[PDB]
């Protein structure tokens, strides 16, 4: 598995804000370290919803269709873009959790970055972010150019196939 | 070769605001970082902040308050500002740098600018003969420190640590021979340079 | 933050000891550790970077290991020149944070201390100042008393005692005692006594002048 990149140099959304953040995401594309298009070749789109407490917190819920409820919360780190994974204790299988807001312009596209240690194994991706669900090939391209610089391949991103079965809130 | 030096006033009155220079050489501030990291009397190591190539800057969140990091990318230089102070900010100040192709690991430093916080002023030594085989030199009575005692100019003897007596400090520092030299001391602060031959 | 625990806070090594710090990180860190050496008045210079990676100039005998929270650095052979203090960092993200550091000692053969004496200057003396210098040079180990007496009445007050950082020549430590006293009192009296003693000692060693 390739090497989990550290949160120097992954990018960091300047001034990021909670505020324009907030709201819902689909997840356009995804890559990282595990992910297999020759094996795995695509997945069902998924939503994820960022809803912003008063800690500044985030109580993050994904939607996944086979309805499927993913509920997080994302306290934020020692940089603004950044998050550890609330009670990250009661997830047996996760030993580590970073979240970081590598670029969003918040209206149309963010890619975000998610590292973690499961089972002793060091896993990294990074999903593309879209406020509609469907997105700009410069933008798709542009991922694709992100992820190769973190030191993924071809064969670690993968496109979602878009829905309309519970993601839609 | 890449080169760090830190630069700038080494006795900062309390009441008055620190201002440190960097001067790089051998590298970009365009494509580095510039770290400082600090360093108390006998202490650990403290990252305080730092401007990434980009020309952004990060703090230490103690010291967003009082610190400002800035640089001249034309003339090689980054700039330290830190108000408020406070004796204890007295430290040796390290200059640094980060590059993201080694994962921003910090890679080189310089030589550390000592910086004391006092109210006292600057003093030179009185260089004084040690002699009754070992002889000695008596260095007292100056601030801040430091001293760098040297004997024959380089024909090596120990320096003691000084220590401090009514805002003061002392120094000692002998040589050890047989046949039987000259004692070389200097003051950067204030500018002193003295030899003393001890006779006898 | 993320905390850095580093230990031992200080270590003592006989040449050709393995020697391993240890360091543990409150959050894990993926590897981006780094191991720094500092000798005392220089600035600290990396040895290890990204856990186990040598720098170029770092000899073999220097190694790192470790992952998630868990970490560690390892002299395999201590030598003289590896005294100093050695520090992790982490660098996965801000702020940087660096242990609190171990310093290396280094333990040898015992060594008894020579001990010189020396009056005032005639110079100092001009200028109405009285310093009586003794050093006591090369001892090993550390714990050591030094005395002052006038006139055999054992001198506390004004006296001022400093000592040498370890020779990485032969590991010794030397160490420079005063006693600051005005041109007047230091001409009340005659006899000043320097007196030593050491774990090497078996009886006290004493260096004297009259004036």
């Amino acid at each position: 598995l390739i090497p989990a990149p550290s949160l120097l140099t992954v990018p960091l959304q300047p001034d990021f804000r909670s505020d324009q953040f907030r709201g819902r995401w689909y997840v356009v594309g995804l890559a990282g370290n595990a992910v297999q298009k020759k094996t795995e070749g695509s997945f069902t789109m998924y939503s994820t919803i960022y809803e912003l407490q008063e800690n500044n917190s985030y109580n993050v819920t994904s939607i996944l269709v086979r309805c499927r409820y993913w509920i997080r919360t994302f306290v934020p780190s020692s940089r603004a873009g950044q998050f550890t994974l609330g009670n990250m204790h009661r997830y047996p299988q996760v030993q580590s959790y970073n979240v970081q807001v590598a670029t969003t312009d918040y209206n149309q596209f963010a890619m975000v970055f998610f590292r973690k240690t499961s089972e002793n194994k060091q896993y990294f991706k990074i999903t593309l972010y879209g406020r509609t669900k469907e997105l700009s090939p410069e933008l798709k391209e542009r991922f694709t150019r992100f992820a190769k610089s973190l030191g993924l391949k071809d064969d670690n991103i993968i496109f979602s196939v878009p829905t309309d079965q519970c993601i839609d809130n | 070769e890449v080169k760090l030096q830190e630069s700038g006033p080494s006795l900062v009155q309390p009441s008055q605001t620190l201002s440190l220079t960097c001067t790089v050489s051998g590298f970009s501030l365009t494509s580095n970082s510039v770290h400082w990291v600090r360093q108390p009397p006998g202490q650990g190591l403290e990252w305080m902040g730092g401007i990434w190539g980009d020309g952004r800057t990060d703090y230490n969140s103690a010291l967003k308050s009082r610190l400002s990091i800035s640089r001249d990318t034309s003339k090689s230089q980054v700039f330290l500002k830190m108000n408020s102070l406070q004796t204890d900010d007295t430290a040796i100040y390290f200059c640094t740098r980060c590059r993201r192709d080694s994962s921003y690991v910090v890679d080189a430093w310089g030589q550390g600018a000592s910086v004391t916080v006092s109210s006292a002023k600057t003093t030179p030594k009185l260089v004084y003969p040690l002699a009754p085989v070992t002889l000695g030199c008596l260095v007292k009575g100056y601030f801040p420190e430091p001293v760098t005692v040297t004997w024959n100019s380089g024909a090596l003897v120990h320096t003691f640590p000084a220590v401090l007596q009514s805002g003061l400090y002392t120094l000692t520092s002998s040589v050890t021979s047989s046949t039987w030299v000259t004692c070389n001391v200097a003051h950067p602060a204030s500018s002193t340079k003295v030899d003393k031959k001890l006779e006898r | 933050d993320i905390l850095m625990t580093q230990s031992p806070l200080s270590l003592s090594a006989s040449l050709g000891d393995k020697v391993t710090i240890t360091c543990q990180a409150s959050q894990i860190i993926y590897n981006y550790i780094a191991w720094y050496q500092q000798k005392p008045g220089k600035a600290p210079r990396l040895l290890i970077r990204y856990t186990s990676t040598l720098e170029s100039g770092t000899p073999s005998r220097f190694s790192g290991s470790g992952s998630g929270r868990d970490y560690s650095f390892s002299i395999s052979n201590v030598e003289s020149e590896d005294i100093a203090s050695y520090y992790c960092l982490q660098y996965d993200n801000l702020p940087y944070m660096f242990g609190a550091g171990t310093k290396l000692e280094l333990k040898r053969a015992d060594a008894a201390p020579t001990v010189s004496i020396f009056p005032p200057s005639s110079e100092q003396l001009a200028t109405g100042g009285a310093s009586v210098v003794c050093f006591v040079n090369n001892f090993y180990p550390r714990d050591i008393s030094v005395k002052w007496k006038i006139d055999g009445t054992e001198r506390r007050d004004g006296v001022l005692d400093s000592v040498t950082d370890q020779d990485s020549k032969d590991s010794t430590y030397s160490m420079s005692s005063t006693l600051s006293l005005t041109k007047v009192d230091y001409e009340r009296h005659n006899l000043y006594t320097c007196e030593v003693v050491h774990k090497t000692s078996s009886s006290p060693v004493v260096k004297s002048f009259n004036r």
